């Protein structure tokens, strides 16, 4: 009956139709929650290969022809792999090894972007920053960032209060250990009535050996104290024990008295 | 059923619309089915955030026939989702059968069940999203801002999101003075302030590390204090480290804290503040002169 | 004559109690003298316990640091010694002391008050 046939125009694929998920590890890894990452058409036999590579994401069939997208649902990064660095946002797991770069057959695992803006790393770094695993850079930056914690949410503060109590108990035993000296210094730079209160509390709890060794500017001898009464200026302005003292182990009173020494414009000592 | 007569009758006002005059043995199958074909080449949207070309993607047809009717440049930011069920002619693939007065959904069901003249599929349906990157180099060009032509907002927002952080840690270590890198640093997220803490622990003398210290103070001063500590231990004789790490004592703490003002070189203005620790610089400004 | 540094506020308290010593100076101005609180146990030499400079900076003996606090009122020209958590070894006679800023011979010693701690 001679039908009037007509062929459709030749197809012109879009950028989405040319997407190859096997080339998109640097596109999918920085994705955040609630964000769809289109990965182009995906054969049915390759869905398990994609879902195992990105267990944190949900594979969603968005359109015809197998058009798919990945939607981040979780962050599975662990504390030892996310907390001891401020630059690594993700890593790849393959054959029991952890790598920074992608490799075929590896499994993506990502860190929370706010892992160092909250207290999600306080427990791991409280232990890791003690003893032989102490990294001075990472641990000082961890304690310092706690004082300016972006999570002003009342739970971000409560984690801050919990860390200060743990550091207070720890540093009362020995304030010479490097993470405690870092804590004392950041309390000094915070310059509040609470932080100064905690400084004096920690320093007064130290042993007689600690005070004999580090705090002789705070606890002068009998003859040193009697001698200082003959001078109008505070003792801390001329006492060699105060010019040789570790500023992190000074009582708040001695630290304030050091800034009252009347410098003659230039070098006044 | 038996077909005996076929004819394309033209449309009324829209040329894309035409009529299929169908003749059969039983006049109950005779009908004039209104169908559409093609829809120009779209560089605009038909609905708010939508492009629905008058085309019925028959189940089995190639997916890119659906996007023949969109300008390739314009199609970069659109994704093809599932469309409403539609009907087409098997001999005329891609045609959109309308459901009008005489042509009912039931009529189509009995015609498909009758013969090979009609196929079924889904309507062409595009949604506006944004540019879709598919390379590592595409992320590199967008984040480095060396080529921002077809970049989604997440990879080209002046680093207000963290999408570019992973690429920029390696990129800015190679070119710390890059203006886009200092812009990434001014977002003041941990990867950037940590990266420049590593960079300035080796190149504190550099001009861009003066900017690093200016950016992170006073909200995140510790990233500068660690870098100054490392730099002035690796360079203990350097005259710029005189106040941060005194060279002639075992511990270079002669001028730390309030003791910064016992030497004029440490309180000397015009000296770059990066050569003092943060709290050292603070105590410098609270000193009592006579 | 007539440089008065009378110390008061003493008493007998149990260990752990509290006392606020007082010393209202006359003939001497605090904004020019360093005030020091001494104590002398029976049959022992006197020792300085607290001190406050003419600028207000304080300093203490180590055995009383954190427990005692020396303050001053410039209007009232009176120097105080807040004594907290009294230990039995605090038992002594506490008295005032005034020393001129750069005049070494202008030192004056006050009349003491008794502080006893026991059960």
């Amino acid at each position: 009956v001679e039908l009037p046939k007509r062929d459709p125009p030749p197809g012109v694929p879009t950028d989405e139709m040319l997407l190859n998920v096997d080339k998109m590890h640097d596109v999918i890894a920085p994705a955040k929650l609630l964000e769809y990452v289109h990965i182009g058409p995906l054969a049915k036999d390759k869905e398990d290969k994609v879902k195992k590579r990105y267990p944190e994401f949900r594979l969603v069939n968005t359109g015809p022809g197998g058009l798919s997208a990945l939607l981040r649902q979780s962050y599975a990064g662990t504390a030892p792999n996310c907390c001891r660095t401020f630059q690594r946002t993700h890593y790849w797991k393959k054959d029991g090894k952890i790598s920074d770069k992608y490799e075929e057959g590896a499994v993506l695992e990502s860190c929370w972007p706010d892992v160092h803006d909250t207290g999600k790393c306080d427990v791991d770094l409280f232990d890791w920053c003690q003893g032989d695993t102490f990294d001075r850079n990472i641990c000082h930056q961890w304690i310092g960032s706690a004082f300016n914690r972006a999570d002003r949410t009342v739970e971000g503060q409560q984690s801050l209060i919990n860390l200060y109590n743990k550091m207070q108990t720890l540093c009362s035993k020995d304030a010479s250990v490097p993470i405690c000296e870092s804590f004392l210094h950041h309390l000094r730079a915070h310059n509040t009535e609470d932080s100064k209160e905690m400084i004096d509390y920690i320093l007064r709890q130290q042993s007689a050996d600690f005070k004999q060794k580090y705090m002789r500017c705070s606890y002068p001898t009998r003859d040193k104290l009697e001698e200082s009464l003959k001078y109008a200026e505070p003792r801390e302005c001329w006492d060699p024990e105060c010019s040789n003292a570790n500023v992190n182990f000074l009582l708040t009173r001695n630290y304030n008295n050091l800034g009252l020494c009347n410098i003659v414009r230039g070098s006044g000592l | 059923v038996t077909l005996n007569r076929i004819k394309i009758a033209p449309g009324i006002a829209d040329i894309r619309d035409k009529y299929m005059e169908l003749g059969f043995n039983y006049p109950e199958y005779n009908r004039a089915v209104k169908f559409a074909e093609e829809s120009y080449t779209y560089y605009y949207e038909t609905s708010p955030g939508e492009i629905k070309p008058k085309f019925c993607l028959i189940d089995g047809m190639s997916i890119d026939h659906c996007s023949s009717f969109i300008v390739p440049e314009f199609a970069k930011q659109y994704v093809l989702i599932h469309g409403e069920p539609c009907s087409s002619f098997k001999f005329r693939p891609g045609s959109l059968i309308y459901y009008q007065n005489e042509v009912t959904p039931e009529y189509i069901k009995d015609l498909k069940h009758a013969t090979d003249y009609i196929a079924s599929g889904q309507r062409c349906h595009f949604i506006k999203k944004d540019y879709l990157l598919g390379d590592s180099d595409s992320v590199a060009k967008c984040c480095s801002k060396t080529n921002t032509k077809h970049c989604p907002k997440i990879f080209n927002n002046n680093y207000k999101t963290e999408h570019c952080d992973d690429f920029m840690t390696g990129f800015c270590r190679n070119d710390p003075g890059n203006p886009n890198c200092l812009e990434w640093l001014r977002a003041k997220r941990k990867p950037a302030m940590s990266t420049y803490s590593d960079i300035c622990s080796k190149h504190m003398d550099a001009r861009y590390c003066s900017e690093f210290i200016r950016i992170i103070r006073p909200d995140y001063f510790t990233f500068g204090d660690t870098a100054l500590y490392v730099f002035c231990n690796d360079h203990k004789g350097n005259r710029n480290c005189w106040c941060a790490n005194y060279p002639k004592s075992n511990s270079g703490d002669k001028y730390l804290g309030p003791r910064v003002c016992w030497l004029h070189e440490c309180t000397d203005e015009s000296r770059d503040r990066k050569w003092l620790y943060y709290n050292q610089d603070v105590q410098r400004t609270r000193c009592k002169y006579v | 004559g007539e440089v008065q540094l009378q110390a008061s506020g003493g008493g007998l308290v149990q260990p752990g109690g509290s006392l606020r010593l007082s010393c209202a100076a006359s003939g001497i101005v605090f904004s020019n003298n360093r005030m020091s609180w001494y104590r002398q146990a029976p049959g022992k030499q006197r020792e300085v316990v607290a001190t406050i400079t003419s600028g207000g900076a304080t300093d203490y003996q180590d055995s009383v640091e954190g427990r005692f606090t020396i303050s001053r009122d410039m209007a009232k020209n009176t120097v105080y010694l807040q004594m907290n958590s009294l230990k039995p070894e605090d038992t002594a006679v506490y008295f005032c002391n005034a020393r001129r800023d750069n005049f070494a011979t202008a030192i004056y010693w006050g009349q003491g008050t008794q502080v006893t701690v026991s059960s």
